[PDB]
């Protein structure tokens, strides 16, 4: 089949006119059972939530929203890691590109790690990271 | 392994 990175150009392709459940659907599936699977995934969604071009950011969003939703506990693993969390702060701080980023991206992103550090309380580094976001006031 | 919460 199509590897994760074609999955996931199709999944947050900028072009698409409404979400790409399909392409979606099949990147929460293939990412979930290589062992390169999660750590790649993790890596890609990174970019494209950083993207310049929203549309490209809110899917993206969409598709870190859905596979944390299966019972994909190896895709929990990877999004779990300060490797990842750090670049979803870097989109909502100020003092890196909380700036640039538009308050529409912002608070999708403010509100997953919410529901994570509640239907997720297992993995600490969530609630941690969430919980930086709230003393530095990002979190309002 | 895993990197450290940014700042």
């Amino acid at each position: 089949p199509e590897t994760l990175e074609a999955r996931i150009n199709r999944a947050t392709n900028p072009l698409n006119k409404e979400l790409d459940w399909a392409s979606i659907n099949g990147f929460c599936e293939q990412l979930n059972e290589d062992f390169e699977g999660p750590p790649l995934a993790t890596r890609l969604l990174a970019h494209k939530i950083q993207s310049p071009q929203e549309w490209e950011a809110i899917q993206a969003l969409t598709v870190l929203e859905t596979c944390m939703k299966s019972c994909g506990k190896r895709f929990h693993d990877e999004v779990g890691k300060f490797r990842f969390l750090n670049e979803l702060i870097k989109v909502v701080s100020p003092k890196y590109l909380g700036s640039r980023t538009s308050e529409k991206v912002k608070n999708k992103i403010l509100e997953l790690l919410y529901s994570w550090t509640v239907g997720l309380p297992e993995e600490v580094k969530i609630a941690e990271a969430y919980q930086m976001l709230k003393k530095q006031g990002i979190v309002k | 392994d895993d990197i450290s919460l940014l700042k």
